[PDB]
């Protein structure tokens, strides 16, 4: 008598010579649990039972480590002939199939995919500047751009702040001509050398810068002149403007100068214009 | 520039020419200007940043609640946006923007960084959020040239 | 009486399905487990935050009395289930609470139509990648998933169903 505990069915090879006494046994008076399957075996004398693990009255039990399937193999022979005499005893065999119930089932590799972002964008823009004429108090526009000889042409230069850091504007160069072309002769560079207002030095005029009403603002006054032989009074003033933060120092290039009996400029920082003596 | 039309943020002005729209990292279609794929940064004469970000810049498409600027504040959050993009609009003096000087340029710099969360357990650390970083500058040009005209006559 | 006895095998396997939609508006939870990956599909590239469906099944059984319950389920970088780093997925069947991308069990079997539905145990979570514990930058080392299981038979009399703090 032997057993094989397959995954889904049980195979039970019982012996015909169950008692081992050279006797017939089994006039179909035997069952495995409640089912009595018998596969004819006329050569090995082994009656082959088969039964699903949960069938034929199997008892499923459990332990910390194992499951169990129990089958009751029963043999209850009927009396043979017209008498109650039974030749052999009943038989019972405990059949247990244990199964490990705890398993660490794993999986194959999964490749994690993502895409980080890193870049360095950039964009550019221009500041806002204006050069304009002013009335005699530097507060309002003077659209009457016509003046007489010797009159003081009041002029404002401004850079517009908006939401920028506080700025300071400078006049780098200013040339006067009789045509819009800055290189057209005649020309007169009345502001040069990084803001040196040379007119006050050259003509002795009262041409001079005016203290900044605002850092983004700059003011000055120019004495009117013409050119010898010029029939028209038109003068085409062309300038160049710079602007930086007010945190930037007053230096040899970012200055605004005028020769007022010497050099005293940008509202007090006089020595900065020391290099206008050239 | 295959942006679906229901989420197209416009650039420039309706009269903007195709060349002007392409010169500012925006795409044209013959009748409109809208921001293209990726991300874009633009600057304006009034002194503000324009930051346009698409949700596809990173994988996974970052849940927009997690991103913050270099500095924080009320005016430092997202502005009007849509399902695919987000726009940040703020002065260049705001939200931790750094300012720098160059002899001929005024530079503003700001960097967006998303805080991608790291999850921690007793035996290790993981994450499910992709990192984000966007450095950008605005560079305003000085050295503007201006001209006016007068007339002078004898007294 | 005699007490003949022998050993008996029991096999379980864990596989990955696919949350596809054969029609617009399909149920992703039920559609997830309509097909699974073969070994040739691996390494299966998966995006971060993506859903990951997991099916555990008892193989080759005709016993309807077995209910597959799950203990600890976790993930590591290597096939060694005891390697580091690790991240928990399930605890005693209940989800690992210290994870805002929470895991969840999916015991849809009233409509799965599969035979012996209690032999299967299914759950999903969101894909991740491991992070270096000192650089805070995510690594590119493959993710491996592992579980621990138990055969929880009602005949024995047990409440292995996850009693969880929801
Ligand atoms: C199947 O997976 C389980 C995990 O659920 C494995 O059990 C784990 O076994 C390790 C030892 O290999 C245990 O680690 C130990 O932890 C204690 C503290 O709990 C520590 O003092 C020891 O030095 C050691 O590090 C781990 O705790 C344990 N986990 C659980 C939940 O019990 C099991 O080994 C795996 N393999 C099987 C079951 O064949
Ligand atoms: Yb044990
Ligand atoms: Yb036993
Ligand atoms: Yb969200
Ligand atoms: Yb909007």
């Amino acid at each position: 008598v032997a057993v094989e505990c397959r995954e889904d069915l049980a195979h039970v090879e019982a012996k015909k010579d169950l008692f081992g006494i050279g006797q017939f046994i089994d006039p179909a008076d035997l069952t495995l649990g409640t089912c009595p399957p018998s596969a004819e075996d006329p050569a090995a004398q082994v009656l082959i039972f088969e039964s699903p693990l949960q069938n034929c009255g199997s008892v499923l039990t459990m332990t910390e480590d194992s499951l169990v399937y129990t089958f009751t193999l029963n043999y209850n022979p009927k009396p043979l002939g017209s008498a109650p005499v039974v030749r052999t005893s009943q038989a019972v065999v405990i059949v247990e199939c244990h199964y490990p119930r705890k398993h660490n089932v794993s999986s194959l590799a999964l490749d994690p995919l993502w895409v980080p972002f890193s870049a360095a964008k950039m964009a550019e823009e221009f500041l806002y500047f204006t050069l304009k004429l002013t009335t005699d108090d530097f507060q309002f526009e003077r659209p009457s751009y016509q003046y007489f000889l010797g009159d003081l042409i009041h002029i404002e230069a401004t850079v517009k702040q908006y939401f920028h850091v506080p700025l300071r504007v400078y006049v780098d160069r200013c040339v006067a001509t009789l045509s819009p072309d800055a290189n057209s002769s005649p020309s007169y560079a009345f502001i040069d050398n990084y803001g040196c207002l040379l007119d006050g030095r050259i003509t002795g005029s009262d041409s001079k810068f005016v203290s900044r009403p605002a850092e983004n603002k700059l003011d000055f006054q120019l004495e009117a002149f013409r050119f010898q032989g010029a029939d028209s009074g038109m003068i085409y003033i062309t300038c160049h403007l710079k602007a930086t933060s007010a945190a930037y120092p007053l230096d040899a290039e970012h200055r605004a100068c005028s020769y007022i009996q010497g050099w005293k400029e940008v509202s007090g920082a006089d020595p900065i214009c020391a290099s206008c003596e050239s | 520039c295959e942006v679906p039309r229901d989420v197209r943020v416009p650039c420039g002005v309706p009269d903007i020419s195709p060349s002007a729209c392409d010169a500012i990292d925006c795409c044209h279609d013959g009748q409109s200007c809208y921001f293209g794929t990726g991300a874009t940064v633009q600057c304006t004469k009034d002194g503000h940043f324009i930051v346009v970000v698409a949700k596809d810049v990173t994988l996974p498409h970052i849940d927009l609640e997690t991103i913050s600027l270099l500095g924080q504040g009320q005016d430092c959050g997202p502005a009007d946006s849509n399902s695919a993009f987000a726009i940040y609009y703020f002065p260049v003096t705001y939200c931790g923007t750094v300012v720098m000087e160059e002899p001929g340029v005024i530079v503003y710099e700001n960097r967006m960084t998303s805080s991608y969360e790291v999850g921690v357990g007793p035996l290790g650390a993981i994450t499910r959020d992709s990192s984000f970083e966007l450095l950008f500058q605005c560079r305003y040009r000085a050295t503007s040239v201006e001209t006016l005209v007068v007339e002078v006559q004898p007294p | 009486p005699l007490s003949i006895a022998e050993l008996g095998p029991l096999n379980v396997y864990l596989q990955i399905a696919n949350g596809q939609c054969q029609t617009k508006g399909c149920d992703e939870a039920a559609a997830a487990y309509t097909s699974f990956y073969t070994d040739a599909d691996y390494p299966v590239t998966k995006v971060l935050r993506d859903p990951v469906y997991v099916d555990v099944q008892i193989l080759g059984r005709t016993d309807p009395n077995l209910v597959l319950t799950l203990g600890r389920c976790w993930a590591t970088t290597s096939p060694n289930a005891f390697s580091l780093p690790q991240w928990d997925i399930l605890i005693d069947g209940c989800p690992y609470a210290d994870d805002r991308y929470l895991s969840a069990l999916v015991p849809i079997d009233h409509s799965s139509g599969l035979p012996f539905p209690t032999h299967h145990s299914r759950f999903l979570f969101k894909m991740f990648t491991f992070v270096d514990p000192h650089s805070m930058e995510p690594l590119r080392e493959k993710v491996y998933i592992h579980c621990s299981t138990a055969a929880c038979v009602p005949g024995q009399g047990v409440s292995c169903e996850p009693s969880c703090s929801r």
